[PDB]
């Protein structure tokens, strides 16, 4: 089942190449390369950076058949932050998923004026406030480290995952991500104000006489510890039939 | 004042208490090395290897026996001696801190002079500098004699004497 | 607008230096690090509030007021016209409001 | 203080016998690790036999005060503290509470300055009207847990010395004894003001001789 | 007070008009869709001259999209948006 | 009438206290979300090969993920985003107990000691929480006093004439003579034990030197932050390099904004051989590397161990070693300004490979002295003393695709995302902030400039357009649920 799935559902552009990685990875959801609302610029602020991103972004859109009129807007969160170097990306990331779930796209409350020669480009936008949309349905993340380094990722708005499963299932899983929200709120404001958010663990949920037995059966998983109350390996459900 | 050599109680004390960065206080005599470094498997091992050339013969399992029980130990064949490491450590004590002058030859004088103390106290005074540290550089000469003062009295507290 | 541009640039209109210096950037050409302009308009606004200042505490500030506010809009356009002259545009009239 | 009292063995004061044998004659240092390891025997004993039942019991299923909504702890309160019957507040000081902490739950999910919905505490003098008021204008703390400021300002409102002590043990912690014994003699001239009207959870003091 | 404050490398230049107008128009389009401006607003009249004067091919086929793939059937809000969207493209071809 | 007449008349005012909220995504009513996606996608993915994000946190110049949002859309903390930076900022602790007397339970000054209502915060603290916050002047205090205005160096002079002898133990006196040779003279002083040291003519001293450095500004980790604010430990504070600590934070923070407050939960789910870790960073542990080879020069005492603490997949271990205890895989990626996006494409292959189902993912740098000074060699980093002439302040000099951009503005911290199978997320009952569709890397091509950008990424769009008239049945989502 799961391998016709993936044949018919997650993998069926991998072979044909009159589908590029970047359409099908919108396309398994239902989305079109219309639907790619938002760039996360690597945006470094560096003369070479900035243009060769724009040129990117433009000749992938261009190549895909992004309507024209319809430009992807650019996000350039170094504005902000600076380039911290390798935590670069994981920034933008956050803020791709900040972006998605929120459908607020931020300004570059630093574009004082934009490039002449990135007018070239009509399929970006370089946006100096902060909109409020409707929604964002993907956004893409570009990184272009030294040493040729290159590297796009796309994030799809998770609201596109929940129309594959039954009612049932979401409904289940919308009553467990309800009670942990809560008991997550619960550690939070507990741990901010007793300054223990952070808990170095003691010891390893198995005992160095399981340690062997737990790391070679698959199927061994935790439970809870009557006496101390800590998630930990037993002994009965290590090569368990049940 | 009386000449005593240093008890091997103080100095094992002091090499314990300066390779932890931790204040002389801070780490009760009552506990095993285990227990201190029970994380790191590389530190025990280090402190092992530095109580072996300060001291010289080295008992069967001493991070698993207290301070208080291996300071005895130690203190039989120990000779009020500072040997090899201590030396080094008050060396490198008195020339990465200290002002422009300031040997140890003229720190062990400061403490005869001022203090009364003879070579077998000054030894002990030093080591009790040595586990407060300063972490700077005394700037001037004044702010080095405060420094030899306010250890003076924290050797005096921990023997039990009079100044 | 399209066409449109906006300069923005650091002034005070009580230094004469700063006065002559605006005006030399404003009609310098663009190798020479300037603008390469010719003003079609000056609109010198700049001004300063002097409030309880009667005949009597006539001093530094209003001598000052007074600089920006008529003798340096006069070296404004004294600027302009010898820049003017010097480059023979006898046909282009900057309008000073 | 350590004095022997002669009471009628009730569930209620047969539960102070058994923690004064297991509980509250071990020392400071044992009593902490005692009260987290028998947790659910205690508050279970608490809740089924004693004159103060555990707060923290939402329609039966025992919780913490950091597993309790603001909802649930002000229906809590009102539940314990103002009786149905008389249809009034047991003590004013009990009252002055309940209020204290709708106060404190406007404060809370409020996004700007503004007026109080409880602008005396004699509303609260009918109490269900004043929940259902100040839960209907704040509509997220019916779904939230009690933030861990507002747990501490919740325990430190009980320990408050001129206030009648509270109905209820709120936590088990190294002052269990305190909460467990404080006012202790009122519950037999006032059955009302008792869980289920049961006799059988409070403390009557009765000679064993006279008894006859 | 006669302090010089002038230097030609402190000179700011604003001149990216083509890239404001397409912000300045999905500004208001998301303004009037979130119910920000009304159609009794003299913001939007305001913003739709502003529009007009940056008109571009650019701009023209900008809002072409964003007009044509709003749907009108998701509010009056979207209905209102696409009307006055339609009315802005024809002012903007005239103005070219 | 009396001072009863006008009492009950004044109203009582309510004051908002900051109810911190982890934003967790807003789940719409089935029949809302099942109209977005089209009706064919219900039975079509196999949800092991979908690819979420579960959480994420960063530790950046303006705090946490939260902070740095509320200032990136908005430009201005809320009440919530201004108590949670002065507390990240260390300007206010939480008090419960004896306050003077009466019985205190909330915020006061850190300081002073003296309360703080939640309101007063913004007033109290705004000013000095921004200006030590984002892209700032370099603040000494934050990297070992360096200090750009005067870069510490060394000159080597040949001395001319001997120099006045000097007291020295006998091993630091036969080190100077093994190195000098016979430019120095070593002689025993009898009465105490020490040893003259006598530089002659002709030996080699260093003199120090300062260097005007032209960059001033960075973007800093907010002035205050410390990892014993979150609960880390001294003694681990004291052995690991700093971006450890914020990769720790960054971990727990993530893992909490996930709803897995302990990380054995995963445990009740997944083998203990499928926990993955994924994060890199471009240069690691530079203020050990600084320990190694600088310090160590200059006879400083140094940890012994500091080698291990500056391997770029040492902040990995610590993770392992303090919170996760997996055994599953451990792909450390070395990207420099990409590390996170490769993280993001080996997290994505590991987890569809099924040699993992959970994957920690992201990217750390620190920032110190060396990378700075040699980001300027190179003429990456914008020049600050450039930036001055032309009137623009540090919170304006990072302006990207812009007419006057000249070069970047470095920066520290770290940012951490949980990625794994929708399947398990489902399951577990985690929040999902994503979908991860696609991942990729690519070089560029054959040059002679390392840090030249190129259009290798360009590759992910690449499609064939020679035989395009009819539309394939393979994009029709219909097609292909007739085919499954
Ligand atoms: N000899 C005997 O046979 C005998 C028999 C029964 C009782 N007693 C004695 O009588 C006293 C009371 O007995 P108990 O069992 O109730 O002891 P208890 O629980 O220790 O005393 C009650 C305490 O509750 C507080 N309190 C109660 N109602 C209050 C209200 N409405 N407003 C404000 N505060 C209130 C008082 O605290 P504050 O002082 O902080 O206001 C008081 O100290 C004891 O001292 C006891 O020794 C003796």
């Amino acid at each position: 089942l799961r391998a016709a799935q993936q044949q018919w559902g997650n993998d069926f552009y991998k072979r044909d190449p009159r589908i590029a990685p970047l359409r099908g990875a919108l396309a398994t959801y239902g989305l079109t390369i219309d639907d790619l609302g938002v760039a996360s610029f690597h945006g470094t602020s560096t003369k070479a950076n900035d243009k060769n991103e724009s040129a990117t972004i433009n000749e992938m859109m261009k190549h895909l058949g992004r309507s024209e009129g319809n430009p992807v807007i650019g996000v350039f969160q170094k504005f902000l932050t600076g380039h911290p170097k390798g935590a670069a990306g994981a920034w933008m990331m956050n803020g791709a998923l900040q972006i998605l779930n929120s459908g607020i796209i931020p300004g570059n409350r630093n574009a004082d004026n934009v490039d002449k020669i990135l007018e070239q480009f009509e399929y970006v936008l370089y946006p100096s406030k902060t909109l409020k949309t409707d929604g964002v349905r993907a956004v893409s993340i570009t990184s272009f480290g030294f040493g040729q380094k290159g590297g796009q990722a796309i994030v799809v708005h998770p609201d596109y995952l929940y129309g594959a499963i039954t009612e049932d299932r979401y409904n289940e899983y919308v009553a467990k991500v309800s009670a942990r929200e809560k008991s997550a709120y619960k550690f939070f404001h507990n741990g901010m104000i007793y300054n223990k958010l952070f808990v170095s663990k003691e010891h390893a949920p198995y005992t160095d006489e399981l340690e062997e037995d737990v790391y070679l059966d698959p199927l061994a998983r935790v439970s809870k510890d009557k006496k101390s109350g800590s998630l930990t390996f037993n002994s009965k459900n290590i090569q368990s039939k049940d | 004042i009386a000449d005593e050599p240093v008890k091997a109680s103080l100095l094992l004390h002091v090499l314990v208490a300066h390779k932890l960065k931790k204040s002389l206080d801070s780490i009760p005599m009552s506990k095993t090395i285990k227990d201190l470094v029970g994380g790191k498997s590389t530190v025990q091992n280090e402190i092992l290897g530095d109580l072996g050339k300060e001291f010289g013969t080295t008992p069967e399992k001493p991070e698993e026996t207290p301070l208080e029980e291996l300071a005895e130990t130690f203190q039989d064949t120990f000779s009020g001696a500072l040997g090899k490491q201590s030396s080094s450590l008050l060396s490198r004590l008195i020339s990465s801190k200290m002002p422009g002058g300031f040997t140890i030859t003229v720190a062990r004088k400061y403490l005869q002079t001022r203090w009364g103390l003879p070579s077998g106290r000054q030894d002990g005074v030093l080591l009790v500098a040595l586990s407060n540290e300063p972490a700077a550089r005394l700037g001037s000469e004044a702010d080095a004699k405060a420094f030899l003062d306010s250890m003076a009295q924290k050797y005096a507290s921990i023997v039990g004497v009079d100044l | 607008a399209k066409g449109s541009t906006l300069i923005v640039v650091p002034f005070n209109q009580g230094s004469k230096q700063d006065v002559e210096a605006l005006i030399e950037f404003i009609y310098d050409t663009e190798k020479n690090g300037g603008l390469g302009w010719d003003l079609d308009a000056i609109i010198p606004f700049a001004a300063i509030p002097e409030q309880g200042i009667e005949l009597e505490h006539i001093d530094s500030k209003s001598e000052f007021a007074h600089r920006i506010m008529l003798t340096n809009i006069l070296r404004m356009m004294g600027c302009v016209k010898k820049q003017k002259s010097a480059r023979g545009i006898e046909t282009r009239p900057a309008q000073v409001i | 203080m350590g004095e022997p009292i002669h009471k009628i063995a009730t569930r209620g004061v047969m539960l102070w016998k058994e923690f004064d044998e297991t509980i509250f004659n071990l020392p400071k240092n044992k009593l902490v690790p005692t009260l987290e390891a028998k947790r659910d025997y205690i508050i279970s004993r608490l809740n089924a036999d004693f004159q103060k039942p555990w707060f923290a019991t939402v329609n039966g299923q025992a919780r913490d005060l950091a597993t309790m909504t603001y909802e649930e702890v002000a229906k809590r309160l009102v539940e314990l503290m103002f009786i149905r019957s008389t249809n009034s507040w047991f003590d004013v000081t009990w009252r002055t509470f309940t209020g204290d902490f709708l106060r404190r739950v406007e404060e809370r999910f409020t996004k700007s300055k503004t007026l109080s919905l409880i602008q005396s505490y004699s509303l609260l003098d009918k109490p269900d009207e004043a929940i259902e008021k100040v839960f209907n204008a704040y509509p997220a703390a019916r779904e939230q847990f009690l933030n861990a400021q507002d747990i501490d300002h919740f325990l430190s409102m009980c320990q408050n010395p001129m206030q009648k002590p509270v109905p209820f043990v709120p936590v088990l912690d190294r002052r269990f004894e305190i909460f467990f014994k404080k006012d202790s003699l009122w519950q037999s001239e006032h059955l009302e003001a008792v869980v289920d009207q049961d006799v059988q959870r409070t403390c009557i003091l009765h000679g064993p001789v006279a008894a006859q | 007070g006669v302090a010089t404050s002038f230097s030609r490398k402190k000179a700011r230049t604003f001149d990216s008009s083509w890239n404001w107008a397409k912000q300045s128009l999905l500004s208001l389009y998301f303004e009037i869709i979130h119910g920000v401006l009304k159609n009794v607003d003299r913001e939007v009249v305001s913003e739709a001259i502003n529009i007009m004067n940056r008109s571009n091919d650019a701009l023209i086929k900008f809002m072409e999209y964003h007009i044509s793939n709003t749907d009108e059937t998701k509010g009056e809000n979207y209905q209102l948006v696409k009307t006055l969207g339609e009315q802005l493209i024809e002012n903007c071809k005239q103005v070219l | 009438n009396g001072n009863s007449a006008d009492a009950a008349y004044a109203q009582v005012e309510i004051q908002p206290r900051a109810n911190i909220q982890l934003d967790f995504p807003e789940l719409k009513p089935y029949k809302q979300v099942k109209q977005i996606a089209p009706a064919e996608l219900e039975g079509l993915l196999d949800l092991e090969r979908v690819i979420v994000v579960t959480g994420f946190a960063e530790v950046g110049p303006w705090g946490s993920a939260r902070t740095r949002w509320e200032m990136e859309a908005f430009g201005e903390f809320s009440l919530e985003g201004c108590v949670e930076m002065a507390w990240i900022m260390g300007f206010i602790s939480y008090h419960n107990g004896n306050l003077k007397g009466r019985p205190y339970t909330g915020w006061v000054d850190s300081k002073t000691k003296e309360p703080v209502d939640d309101k007063d915060v913004k007033a109290k603290y705004e000013t000095s929480i921004l200006e030590h916050s984002g892209i700032r002047l370099i603040e000494p205090e934050l990297f070992n006093g360096y200090n750009p205005e005067k870069k510490e160096m060394i000159q080597e002079v040949i001395v001319e004439e001997d120099l006045e002898p000097f007291e020295a133990s006998k091993e630091t006196a036969e080190q100077f003579k093994h190195q000098h040779g016979d430019k120095v003279d070593i002689f025993e002083i009898p009465e105490t034990g020490e040893y003259s040291v006598k530089l002659l003519k002709g030996a080699t001293l260093y003199i120090p030197k300062a260097l005007r450095f032209d960059r001033l500004v960075a973007g800093q980790i907010p002035t205050g932050w410390n990892a014993k604010t979150y609960g880390i430990s001294d003694d681990i504070i004291s052995q690991v390099d700093p971006i450890t600590l914020f990769v720790l934070v960054s971990v727990v923070e993530a893992f909490i904004a996930s709803g897995i407050t302990d990380p054995y939960e995963m445990y009740k789910y997944v083998h203990v051989s499928e926990v993955g870790n994924c994060s890199g960073s471009g240069m690691g542990g530079v203020s050990a590397l600084r320990g190694m080879f600088k310090d160590r020069f200059k006879d400083e005492p140094v940890q012994n161990d500091i080698l291990q603490e500056s391997f770029i997949n040492t902040m990995s271990a610590w993770v392992n070693m303090l919170l996760i205890s997996s055994s599953g895989p451990i792909k450390t990626p070395v990207g420099a300004c990409a590390t996170s996006v490769e993280s993001v494409d080996i997290g994505v292959e590991t987890i569809l490979s099924g040699k993992a189902r959970i994957c920690i993912v992201g990217g750390y740098d620190d920032f110190q002295e060396e990378g700075s000074f040699e980001f300027g060699n190179m003429k990456a980093t914008s020049n600050t003393l450039e930036e001055f002439e032309h009137g623009r302040t540090p919170a304006e000099m990072s302006r990207p695709a812009t007419t006057t951009r000249n070069g970047f503005m470095e920066a520290q911290g770290a940012g951490i995302q949980i990625i794994m199978q929708a399947d398990l997320a489902l399951k577990m009952g985690v929040p999902i902030y994503g979908i991860v569709a696609m991942a990729a890397t690519a070089t560029d091509k054959i040059g002679r400039s390392v840090p030249a950008p190129g259009k290798g990424i360009l590759t992910t769009a690449r499609e064939h357009h020679s035989s395009v008239k009819y539309a394939s049945p393979n994009l029709n989502m219909k097609y292909r649920k007739r085919q499954l």
